[PDB]
């Protein structure tokens, strides 16, 4: 079938697109201490899975990252624990730095993909 | 329920408060 | 109704639904940045089944992520929908042409 | 009905074109302290609304003032600072308006290729037969 | 019947180009997804099996991913133009057959 | 007179496409001009009225103000110069499909 | 009227002093 | 009719030349202080008009800009006064160089403009 | 002489003298880079009313804006001319062809 | 004659002299 | 076989022991 | 007779040819010396000249070496020195040779769009029937 | 032939591409000495010849060893010294070396870009003759 | 027949092109494993011959390397070009010749 | 005679690839002490071949780790010494790689524009 | 001959000498 490659690239462009905002959230939030109820921001990622033989790609949920929190010294703050060694966000910046440009050229290789499939289609649809 | 389907009753709004009163 | 009209009432019936939901597909475009904005679309099975018995309901998109201002006008999704819509209404648009050209054809 | 998609698309150009013209003239008037009048510049912005039933192109309602609190600087200096010298500023945030600009050329563009594609709709459909 | 037949064989090899199309277009879009085979079919032997319910092969990598990916991305490109390029061809070949079958009847 | 004012409607409105196309590229051609105010023509009430029957062109309202004077604006001037051309070739091809079944009557 | 109609007054000038008199 | 548009936009098309060739004149000599008869470059523009209703637009003519002339002090140049001033042009870069922009662009809307036209007559033409 | 010969007559000189306006334009336009070239165009109305009362005297064109190298074709005005003379062209033949046509139905039955 | 016109009479040569004497 | 070619059953998991026991 | 544009407008595309040939030989040359025998390269330039046989189209009547002063490089340490010490380099003008490559171009592409308009005319008066 | 303008502007790569190789070799050697057989490096530089097939290409000879005396460097420690204890140093100009691979860059440069419009033109050229 | 003549060079031309683009792209895909010599067709040789498998020889190396590999870019890719620039024009000939023998049948 | 471009210029795209990530491993592991095992690290590189059935596309033989031998420095006070102190560290030229990552990109884009010629050429044949 | 033309015979193998033999 030639009309699921519209309903595959979509899913594709959606995860992707869903891929790059989570990347620039965790970069927007890399230095965050604190959240709206005193909870540390926590990197997140996504999950993907096949839509099902194979199909096109569907974000199946949304987790925050199990890693221990990169915790600093700072007794003078009302967040900080009996230690004094208050939460900070697990972010790293090369994995953030990297997201950005795969999910970037997944999102262009898949508009390639369905400029192709379009042109085609059409091609096809005056045939004789 | 999945998104990009339709549903009759429109989405509920979306709202970011700073912090939890 | 008539023999002749008949036979093409169905692909009269979905090329005017293709029009507005191409319509409909338009003015969320144009609508993109307006907050507060709903993603429109119609059921296209249903409406067209229910059409061809005898205006046209309105159902919400379900957002893809949450924006804060409100609007919930994706894009891509609504893009792919418009290419496959106008791809789709082409060839409703060939198939009529060639059925009449049949007809035209049969009397010469 | 098909030719409502072209004032559908012309609405949408005239408010992405103002919105544009709205953003380039706060970029320009960022660091301009002082009025014909005398009243400090203030940012602006327009307001976008639908037309009609429920579903339509965008109509800019009107072009207001922002209310958010102005830059002030002392400088006893100029004539027009206050009692306390305090001379007040356009507060325009620069990175949103590139933003804007950014984001309305972009809708910019999509609407004059929706405005395209459905004009060659209409033209192949005009032979049916 | 020598018509269908006729016109079948080509109307077989579009349909299996389409189907190779869409298991391209398929192993692209989910490139990304740990854990995943990539997946082909043989042109040639399934084409003569219609001819005298279609089965799907492993395609072979070529280098390791921890992530479990096995789904290449220039070796499979080459084969969507490929692919593409081929159903050109037999689209152009029906249509010419077909055109040549109607105009005699002018 | 029957056949002669039968197409006489669509010759008319033919016509009238033409002059407010005539009319749109020469606004949109001194669409760069200071002190110059964009005109058009109402399309239906001139043709009701000549229907019925040297055309009452009339300014149209600026969108944003410029130093200069310029009224024109060239998006609007765009979509309805391209409006104005599907006109056109609609009414050219329902009168050439008028003019090709009475033709084809006679035969 | 709305901008985009067509109404039978011309525009009047517009000017843009530097200082007001 | 529509045989106006060629006239329209031949004399639109016209104009925008003469714009485009005044701002490329203007920046090339944008730094040329002097004269083949000793009178210092001076910056000139076209004015438009036109031509009888409506119509296209016509270059009534290139007039010398009243702007005021930057001078500079050196007394080795003879072309100097008797303050030791002598006058640069006083032609503007960034004006000259959106000018030119926007010279192209309406050349070619004008151009697309005629070339639209031109293939609703020949349809026109098969009635 | 009579009747026929002139009635298409009128038309044939007219294309004839298209194809001349043609043929000098497109000679103007690929000489169009030879320096102290003099651009060539005749008067359509007033040749083909001298032809019709029955060599062509070619006028100059006045120049748009002076160059150095002598040279006073002005290239989009060229183009312009020719698009324009090209479809008056398509539109003699076109109208000439119909005309002729009705003339040949009328000797049917 | 004005800009585009016909004429009878050819154009004088253009000159551009870097200095009059 | 040469990669690149096509096979009957799928290939093993790949994994990258830090230290192998 | 409408025909004779074919002949003009190939004559007028040999023309631009060389041309077009001349100016890339002279960029390529640009910074050659010492040409066969010994005699540095010299700058050639075209002539266009008119094929009358009235009005006509434009050929090649020959090419000539540019009279423009030759430049030289003061190399001691070059067996081409001269009794001061000067290699003689070509007077080519490399702005200059990139206009003519580019108004060429241009000719080319304008003479071959009325190439193929006087096709379709002269189609269109064969089915004029 | 309306195509020797591809073999001249090959022609012209090539003599640009051979002119870039010896200065990058002679910038290696620099500061090399005692070649093979142990005589001294010297530098190379290449001459440039018109083809008279009028107007032609470019090529490129042969190679020519400077002439500029080599350095000579007192250092008796050094079995090449002479009975004045003098190694030779090869002699390369740092500067002429550099301006030589701007020039060639450079050329390289304007023959692509005029190989690119000659392309153009050249496709555009073909259909005419359907 | 005289069908097949008429049409016999320039099919011929068009299959020399064609093999002499796949030697090209072979000898510019190997431009990196030494002790491989580039390689190429004598084109008017082997289609007079033809008119009247395929033998191909080395090409003369442009400058020495020590891997061994006497491939040169810029030379291969103006070959490229004129190759396929030469290609199109025959394939433009023989499509308007094509074209004027279906019309002469009208 | 002309599908199998495609075949050439895709193995010559994976040859390309192939030497690429491998170059990228061997500036990644340039200070890689010890391995799993435990032996040295040490560098690796490929052996193209002539994929010909007569000459066709390039082809990837194998990979071998280089003969040259490895570097040692001294470090007495570590598990991995040897009976002499010494330590046995990977030999990579970072030059060597980064010289064949810029011939390696250089190559696949050479590959790309012939691709896309011959994809054009292919596409324009069939309007016969 | 001149180099890019054709020849009917390979060149003799490259090879580097550090040292003279």
């Amino acid at each position: 079938a030639l009309l699921n490659i519209f309903d595959i690239a979509g899913s594709a462009l959606a995860a992707q697109s869903k891929r790059l905002n989570v990347a620039a959230s965790n970069l927007a939030n890399a230095d965050s201490v604190t959240g709206p109820d005193g909870q540390p921001y926590r990197a997140k990622q996504v999950v993907f899975q096949v839509d099902a033989a194979t199909g096109g790609v569907k974000v199946a949920s949304v987790i925050e990252s199990q890693a221990p929190e990169k915790l600093v010294y700072e007794p003078g703050n009302p967040l900080a624990d009996a230690n004094g060694y208050v939460k900070m966000p697990n972010v790293d910046v090369v994995g953030e730095m990297v997201n950005t440009m795969s999910a970037s050229r997944s999102y262009q290789a898949n508009i390639e993909v369905l400029n192709t499939v379009k042109s085609m289609m059409l091609k096809t649809l005056t045939l004789g | 329920g999945v998104p990009g389907a339709l549903s009759n009753q429109p989405a509920p709004p979306n709202e970011a408060p700073i912090a939890t009163p | 109704l008539d023999r002749l009209d008949a036979a093409l009432r169905f692909q009269q019936e979905a090329l005017n639904l293709r029009a507005q939901r191409q319509e409909i597909l338009a003015a969320n475009i144009a609508n993109a940045d307006t907050p507060g904005y709903q993603a429109r679309d119609i059921d296209f099975a249903s409406e067209l089944k229910k059409v061809m018995v005898r205006a046209v309901d309105l159902l919400y998109r379900v957002p893809d992520q949450p924006s804060l201002d409100g609007n919930t006008v994706d894009m891509d999704r609504e893009r792919t929908q418009f290419a496959d819509n106008s791809l789709k209404y082409q060839m409703g648009l060939t198939v009529l042409g060639s059925q009449l050209k049949g007809m035209m054809n049969v009397l010469q």
